[PDB]
């Protein structure tokens, strides 16, 4: 009865199939690259030809093929830069055809007057037959809903662009209609409550439509299956993704580049899967990369050992047996045989001077040492053209955890940056300005939270400086082949996060290392924190272990996706918790955000 | 609320339906909105409505960078927004960005000169950027001179890039007029200097640096560097310049240069008998001489 992953692929895959058995006839298909990747959690390529696809195509590719009558177009419907890449094509072979064409759109997830204006505003929107395709939260895993907006941190907090959390919202909303009300809203920070806004509105104007004979049937009673949710802003807690991560799919996302479950390695290079239906990446993936050499040992010498099993056997039966159990004999091999060079590969990585020359600097950084005292191993990484983004990091980590930074230091990493990597790099500079992450100490908009200079400034940061003694952020005993806490996925630092999200889920346990709802018992210490703190109540008007949605508006990394598993083991008693998600964040995500990439060349 | 905006401009409440279609969250509702003004209003008009309401402004600024499916820009748009809300920074970034597309150095320092000239209409606060754009403009005019004089790729690379490719090529004389005009630090100067002689394999400059007092980096990179795909016999020269060492790590030096022999001389000056005997076994006490490591105690 409870909420299922699986109801969201099944229902997304037949909503596309069934939109692709009304076009009638064979159709060639133009697909939004960032789209395709997601696409391929929910259905397969295979599939897509029994359902009479001839050859594939990228909007962004302008190359579409010409064999084909029907052209089938599939493309977010927020995106103004796809609307008028798609009118674009229609005539890019509207003039050089052969034969005339019924051109096909299908949304995601919804038609939008932007949409039928720039068609118009082209001649082509009565030339198109225009259908919604309503894919809202992507199952990557069955603990984990992502969005997959890939532009959704820059857009949020660079473009100022509420479009995440619009399309968020709706997702949350679709989860509640199926399942009922949240019992709890609960969250942290500007664009939480935002979400939690348009959930608020949303849920009444269900309610408007009932009462105005719009029918819709049913009113929306509070969940019997769902706890609550809990909603964090990304922008509450930048340091977590600034951070080098250390487990082991978090330097794989660091180092090869994960994207919808899927990277890439050289044995043009080769494609590996990287989901939870593999047994072995299931208990590594959440690992601290330290303790991977012994469980990849361990796994090794347990396959062998259980090949010693019943091959001795012999009847008939027995052996009829032993056979059929060497399939995934096989599958066990060689999925250990590609992580077992997977790990060689990170461990060359993780040996280099200039990441440990990184890590040191974090390390000293998110411990509360003297920002200052790492200045001159800043000045050598750049000296050394270490890659714009690692150091950028770095000077954005500093930045945030200390409040801005001292006016005299910024000028000095102002010009290094610029002398060293180019001056067009005043954008990014710039841009990271604007995003707030590298700022001078003297910006009002530098200031952490205190309770003691209570006035001056509405948009206060997160307090580091403070948080770190009374949230625990600091573990640095803590066993990695046996962690007692989330700490391990940074060996030795909590994500400041998921420690929030401890206020909520584990109080008691919170209040072991220094049993109401909400954050009923931390309003104090989380008021050092960034933004709105809330906990909105639905009643409606009119047991078992029940589902927690944990939400990241803004991105969330795989460490945090890492702590949060480790948690939801400990409370897999009382409460099954899945993670949601504009999109998979990490430090070099946000860079690129802001990096420019114009040259002067 | 989702078309009970379109009532609100019906009634042609201009402002007012902006504010309800924001509140509403609903992205299409806010564009449609702003579709709506910019066509009724004079476009200054327009200009006033959309920089009260942030989000507005925001979108409209957006839909100006992106405009027929990425790269093209509505550059004139954005202009005049930023200068009827004076916004100098967001301005000046409009020049600096089209100075980054132009072809040719004497065009891209317009830009960058036109960029500059918005700035000083406040001064102040904006110190940073003009200073930056002063030295852009600068690097961009000695990179050209470069290409004329020394027949190589200069123009566009950083401060840093700059220094590196002439002293590769053996023009430290230009390399040190970079250094000197942009106020290059030390440390990162030294740091230049040696990744390029050993990317150059300048043996003989690294060694002729090695025969001044003290490093403002230490010598202990001049070691490793020049170890690495290089000389372990140059590369054994910078011990015992090195001041930043931990105890008995001279030894392992010698030791990771292939000169065992030496290693023993330094394990013996040391009076670390185990060393040396770690050394003498490893030849073997007739191997190797082994005989000249056991000499030498």
């Amino acid at each position: 009865a409870g909420f299922d992953a699986e109801q969201v692929r099944d229902k997304a895959r037949k909503d596309l199939l069934h939109l692709l058995e009304g076009v009638r006839g064979k159709k060639n298909l133009v697909i939004e690259k960032d789209l395709a990747g997601p696409l391929g959690v929910i259905v397969k390529a295979s599939t897509l030809r029994d359902y009479g696809v001839d050859n594939f195509f990228f909007l962004e590719n302008k190359n579409t093929g010409t064999s084909q009558r029907n052209i089938v177009f599939i493309a977010r419907g927020e995106s103004v830069r796809n609307a008028h890449a798609i009118a674009a094509q229609i005539k890019r072979i509207q003039r050089e055809s052969q034969t005339s064409h019924d051109f096909h759109i299908f949304w995601v997830p919804r038609r939008t007057l932007f949409s039928d204006k720039v068609l118009e505003e082209a001649g082509v929107l009565g030339d198109a037959n225009i259908s919604e395709l309503p894919l809202y939260f992507f199952p990557l895993e069955r603990d984990v809903l992502s969005l997959e907006l890939n532009d959704s941190f820059r857009d949020l907090y660079l473009a100022k662009d509420p479009t995440p959390v619009f399309l968020l919202s709706r997702a949350l909303m679709g989860i509640q209609k199926k399942h009922g009300l949240f019992p709890r809203i609960i969250g942290k920070g500007e664009n939480a409550k935002r979400v939690a806004d348009l959930l608020s509105r949303m849920r009444q104007e269900l309610l408007a439509g009932e009462e105005a004979g719009e029918s819709d049937r049913a009113g929306l009673s509070p969940s019997t299956t769902i706890e609550s949710v809990i909603i964090i802003d990304r922008e509450v807690d930048f340091v977590t993704p600034l951070l080098t991560q250390l487990t082991y799919e978090g330097l794989i996302d660091e180092y090869f580049g994960i994207q919808n479950n899927q990277t890439d390695v050289d044995a043009r290079k080769r494609k590996i899967q990287l989901d939870g239906s593999d047994s072995l990446y299931s208990q590594l993936r959440d690992a601290n990369f330290a303790i991977v050499g012994s469980l990849l040992n361990t796994v090794a010498r347990r396959l062998k050992s259980d090949y010693e099993s019943r091959h001795n056997t012999k009847t008939t039966a027995e052996l009829k047996e032993f056979v059929k159990k060497l399939p995934g004999y096989q599958a066990e091999q060689q999925s250990l045989k590609i992580h077992s060079n997977i790990a060689e590969e990170i461990i060359n990585y993780t040996r280099t001077e200039i990441f440990n020359k990184l890590l040191e600097v974090q390390q000293n950084l998110a411990a509360g040492a003297d920002p200052s005292s790492q200045f001159d191993s800043i000045e050598e990484l750049v000296a050394r053209d270490t890659p714009l983004p690692q150091v950028l990091r770095l000077l954005c980590l500093y930045s945030c955890i200390s409040g801005g930074i001292k006016t005299k230091e910024l000028d000095h990493f102002r010009r290094l940056v610029l002398q060293g990597y180019g001056h067009q790099h005043l954008l990014t500079l710039h841009n990271l300005e604007r995003l707030q992450m590298f700022l001078s100490k003297s910006s009002p908009l530098a200031s952490m939270i205190t309770m003691s200079g209570s006035s001056g400034g509405p948009d206060q940061k997160t307090n580091y400086t403070y948080l770190r003694k009374q949230l625990r952020l600091i573990v640095d005993e803590v066993n990695e082949q046996d962690p007692n806490d989330i700490a391990y996925v940074y060996s030795g630092y909590a994500p400041l996060s998921i420690r929030l999200v401890q206020c909520v889920l584990q109080k008691q346990y919170l209040l072991s290392i220094t049993g109401a709802q909400g954050w009923k018992g931390f309003e104090e210490i989380v008021k050092h924190a960034r933004g709105p703190t809330f906990d909105e109540i639905q009643k409606g008007e009119d047991g078992d272990k029940k589902t927690v949605f944990v939400v990241f508006v803004g991105g969330i990394t795989f460490t945090e996706i890492a702590a949060l598993r480790f948690i939801a083991k400990q409370e897999e008693a009382r409460r099954n918790i899945v993670i949601c998600t504009t999109s998979i964040i990490n430090g070099n995500r946000m860079m690129n955000a802001a990096i420019e990439t114009a040259t002067f060349e | 609320a989702g078309r009970q905006v379109p009532l609100l401009l019906s009634m042609e409440e201009d402002e007012l339906a902006l504010d309800k279609a924001i509140e509403s969250g609903d992205t299409d509702l806010i564009y449609f909105v702003i579709h709506q003004l910019r066509r009724k209003l004079p476009l200054a008009s327009f200009f006033r409505v959309v920089s009260s309401r942030p989000t507005a402004s925001a979108m409209v600024e957006a839909l100006a960078r992106n405009s027929d499916g990425d790269g093209n820009e509505d550059t004139a748009l954005l202009k005049d927004l930023y200068y009827q809300d004076d916004r100098r920074l967001d301005g000046a970034s409009v020049f600096i960005r089209e100075a980054l597309q132009q072809p040719e150095t004497r065009t891209a320092s317009d830009k960058l000169d036109l960029a500059a000239n918005l700035l000083q209409g406040n001064q102040k606060e904006h110190v940073f950027e003009l200073g930056a754009l002063k030295e852009a403009k600068m690097l961009l005019r000695m990179q050209e001179t470069f290409e004329r004089d020394l027949t190589d790729s200069f123009v566009g690379l950083s401060v840093n890039q700059t220094m590196f490719k002439l002293i590769k090529l053996g023009y430290h004389g230009r390399a040190k007029k970079i250094q000197s005009e942009f106020k290059v630090p030390e440390r990162v100067a030294w740091w230049i200097r040696l990744q390029a002689l050993v990317a150059k394999r300048d043996w003989n400059e690294i060694e002729e640096i090695s025969r001044q007092r003290k490093s403002p980096i230490g010598w202990e990179p001049f070691f490793n560097q020049v170890l690495q795909a290089g000389n372990p016999r140059l590369a054994a020269t910078f011990i015992p310049k090195c001041t930043n060492l931990e105890p008995g790590q001279t030894i392992t030096m010698y030791e990771k240069c292939g000169m065992r022999v030496k290693a023993a001389e330094e394990a013996v000056r040391l009076k670390d008998t185990e060393a040396w005997n770690r050394l003498l076994e490893a030849a073997g006490r007739n191997t190797a001489e082994g005989r000249e490591i056991e000499r030498l105690g």
